[PDB]
């Protein structure tokens, strides 16, 4: 229904910018959308190592 | 992502309901040490692929330089409770949560989230003001090469409980 | 005065311990249209008398001339979600919820609440954090003589829901 | 113990206040229930009002 | 107190013209580690005595245990640059200026200062905004029977220096 | 007119107050220069010493 | 650009100092409405070209759709003072400035900057805290083909006055 | 002194985003680095015309 199953693949593209360090990082992902469960891999594509806590992140994908 | 959202039948899903075209929002982090990130997101559904498209573009300034931010002192957000409104004559969403960080002193860092939740399509049901319980957990999982780690969230959509 | 939650058995009640002698609380509230006021209040039990005393100090400025507050435009705050946290060496606990008052039009006040809650002694045992979701409905009994009127208040006390 | 707490119990509330440097002063009597966590208090202005401002902003006062 | 500001010929001086009679204010005072403070203030011209009479309501919440204020690291408030500007329709002015109190070990204590200056009358006169300079010096005068202090303050009023 | 105002003038403080539920008293005299901006001021804690806060977050109460 | 600041012999400026090389700041933006912008700059000279290049990352959100930003109800920046303090062992310098932004029904709209001014040489001389000034004005010279619009600022820095 | 004379040109280049809008604004200047006085114009070359009043970004560039 509106496009959804109940296993579901993702992909995640941030470009970023902290503090002045300019970072790229890409992530696949399933999840379960009825669930709301979601678990994600994400890999530092530009700028590894980060400067900063993986942390301040997390909501941003 | 708000449609990895648990809805019971009762409470309109607006993130759902904006699918598969998708939806876009915005959001401010104000941290209790003066730091300010921004981010803003486009999420759109290929429905050929059965995927989930997350596009971010995220911005952040004036992190203390000692700071548990810059210093790596942070294990993970503490589980929350957020709130969402909508706007009634503009057909959107307001996301207001206040956000702890734990320290690995086994202290906590405050954030203030206020995100605008943007459907690319006119909705035809707009939902009630209701809750959204979020547990999001981190493990890093970094090698020699690549800085990688895996996330995990669990969110669920309540009303009032009284 | 949360005395009066509704708490489950794992959950550590820190305000029904500290009574008879009581507690204290100060609290900031932060309106979006940049007023402030400051509260302070003394809570005590009378066990003669089965009734619990209450004492408070209540200070505001800056509420705008031509603003919801100076223009009564409010009916009830929203139902919400409170945040309570412990305070481990200071043996106290803070409270964080983001407050939202209904204006007659349909419209929505927000205001933050920051609490710091103080058993009048030492408390042996200490909860971890928890929430508490608060239901306030006021009813205006004014006659031509005196301005009264009437609260309910429900809360419960959860832990988190996953 | 009991901790001076019963199933039913009484309130009574003194508030002495200052709002956009309007001071007033209210006293309430309430009946509880501590345990199921419901209150009812009823409040009166009894030195300065007719309170210029709502009653609103007082109710997390009590 | 804004009677004691020195005012040029350019500037109309509404604290000055409010007098005998006087004006009030309220201020907020919004400390970077979330502490609150109010300050109500009433002041009357005694032409008899020669003597300004200064009533004052000040209250505070949420100073933590081990911070500036509690633990008394502070010295002095840095000298500052307030923004003073009329609200036309209201006959009143607002008041805007970021303080900062000086540390022993050499550090910097932010506060938020918001006031609202109200003469007693109606004025018929409102100054365009302008900005007041402050040095504001502390001086502990305590002996074993009492605690006292003084303090200087120099306060001047500037238009846009360009 | 002179709004009663003089180059010259003496000024008188009464402050009432609570800071993190320590509740005290002060008051003042002062003499001023109200065209100069020039104030001087003393305070005595009659009520409520010691305090058990910083003396400088009053200093702009008064 | 903090170069375009008159600076008198007797205030170390941070700024000229640190060029040709340049600096980078990041800035925060608070409106009283809830819409968060931050700022990214990164400032060189070519001493080839006797030029001053300006890279710019610029994001925000949260603007209120019918509010004066999205509507353009702004005609300037009111005239400012700003408070340029050293960071004593980092290095750097803080800007914390109050903005209005002028409103053509003749209003005003509230911003707090906060800036972190950061040198990419480690400078030998750090300033003592002092003001900087600021006039700027635009003007809008759209045509049909390209939307465009002149700036003009002055910036003085000064001591305090007292 | 430091590289800079007493007139200088300027060159500007903003990448942005603003309630989702994306930008693009380039500008040239003239200003006199000791007499803190600086004139700048500028020209969108992506996102034209913007949503928002020009003045949010005055102090970005």
């Amino acid at each position: 229904k509106h496009g959804l199953k109940e296993e579901m693949t993702m992909k995640y593209h941030m470009e970023g910018c902290v503090n002045g360090h300019k970072f790229v990082i890409t992530g696949e992902g399933i999840g379960y959308p009825f669930k709301g469960k979601q678990t994600i891999n994400l890999c530092v594509i530009e700028g590894g190592p980060l400067p900063f806590s993986e942390d301040i992140l997390s909501a941003g994908f | 992502d708000r449609i990895f959202t648990e809805y019971p039948q009762d409470i309109v899903d607006y993130f759902k309901n904006s699918c598969p075209a998708g939806y876009t929002w915005g959001r401010s982090f104000l941290f209790e040490d003066g730091a300010v990130c921004i981010c803003n997101v486009d999420i759109t559904v290929s429905v050929k692929e059965n995927c989930i498209y997350h596009k971010s573009i995220f911005n952040g300034v004036n992190f203390p330089a000692d700071g548990p931010v810059m210093k790596k002192m942070t294990t993970n957000w503490e589980a929350s409770c957020e709130k969402i409104m909508p706007v009634p004559k503009q057909g959107i969403l307001k996301g207001d949560v206040s956000m702890y960080l734990l320290l690995k002193d086994g202290g906590r860092y405050r954030c203030q989230f206020d995100t605008v939740y943007k459907a690319k399509s006119v909705p035809s049901k707009m939902p009630e003001w209701h809750f959204i319980q979020h547990k999001l957990l981190r493990e890093d999982r970094s090698d020699a090469k690549n800085q990688k780690w895996q996330l995990t969230e669990h969110a669920i959509a309540f009303p009032s409980a009284l």
